[PDB]
């Protein structure tokens, strides 16, 4: 996270850390959406160009964390994965279209003050909240800058405005599709911030003023670097792929 | 399930985090 601040305890209890078993290393962000379902970016588990093909046994999912590094006894919970599901039409060859995967824990996890699911949007929430100028929130333990801040001690948080699709498309030469949106301040806007390496797969969330709940509108997917002027962060549009999410849960739950 | 989206240390205890106003003020 660039130009954010430390998250508050249990400020983001759906935050999940994907952790590689060997080496013992943060892999990506993720979110808890049920007692047995974790949501992430597909590129965190499958990207053949970088020889990335994680299977069930290679990672664990750490829930309820605050510190980036410390094992936090009686606060965090680590679960083992039963099955990965990568969107079948995820496009790693071109533009990370449909950058989304679901992970199903072996056993259900106990909700607590530090562990609690975020909501997925329905039509109306999406239709109400997904609008340029409206701000969502991004969290993760990724890098504090693209290139003496480097890596943070604890969960970082930042609030970024959604951006008009034509400004998103003009900011990059990458083909950007309807399964994606972009977010970030414009060079003019005086404020700055973004996700960065290590924040991929984490949630872009918004708080509904209608019902006071937090909804995950997005998954941190990619940007051209981090917090560059004229560049934006790209997120997988969770709503547009909700059918897939429902489909998989409804079949393997 | 039915509980999603409300934070045990925030909503459920009627507390607000430091930067969540920023969000609400942007909808206006
Ligand atoms: C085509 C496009 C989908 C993308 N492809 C890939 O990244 C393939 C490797 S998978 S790893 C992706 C995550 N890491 C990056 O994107 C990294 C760092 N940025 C981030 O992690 C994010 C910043 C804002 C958000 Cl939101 S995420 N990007 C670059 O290195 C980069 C630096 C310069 C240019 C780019 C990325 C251009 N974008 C890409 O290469
Ligand atoms: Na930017």
């Amino acid at each position: 996270i660039v130009e954010g601040s430390d998250a508050e305890i249990g400020m983001s209890p759906w935050q999940v850390m994907l952790f590689r078993k060997s080496p013992q290393e943060l892999l990506c962000g993720a979110s808890l959406i049920s007692d047995r379902w974790v949501l992430t970016a597909a590129h965190c588990l499958l990207y053949p160009p970088w020889d990335k093909n994680f299977t069930e046994n290679d990672l664990l999912v750490r829930i309820g964390k605050h510190s980036r590094t410390r094992y936090e006894r009686n606060i965090e919970k680590i679960s083992m994965l039963e099955k990965i599901y990568i969107h079948p039409r995820y496009n790693w060859r071109e533009n990370l279209d449909r950058d989304i995967a679901l992970m199903k824990l072996k056993k259900p996890v106990a909700f607590s003050d530090y562990i609690h699911p975020v909501c997925l949007p329905d039509r109306e929430t999406a239709a109400s909240l997904l609008q340029a100028g409206y701000k969502g929130r991004v969290t993760g333990w990724g890098n504090l800058k693209e290139t003496g801040k480097g890596q943070p001690s604890v969960l970082q948080v930042v609030n970024l405005p959604i951006v008009e699709r034509p400004v998103c498309k003009d900011s990059t030469r990458i083909r950007i599709t309807d399964n994606m949106f972009c977010a970030g301040y414009k060079p003019d806007e005086g404020k700055r911030g973004d996700a960065c390496e290590g924040d991929s797969g984490g949630p872009f969330v918004m708080k509904s003023p209608f019902n006071n709940r937090w909804y995950q509108m997005g998954i941190v997917s990619w940007g051209e670097g981090c917090d560059r002027d004229g560049k934006y962060g790209f997120y997988t549009h969770v709503f547009r792929l909700k059918k897939w999410i429902q489909k998989v849960i409804d079949q393997f739950g | 399930e039915a509980d999603c989206g409300l934070r045990p240390l925030f909503e459920k205890k009627s507390l607000e985090d430091k930067t969540e106003r920023e969000l609400l003020e942007s909808y206006i």
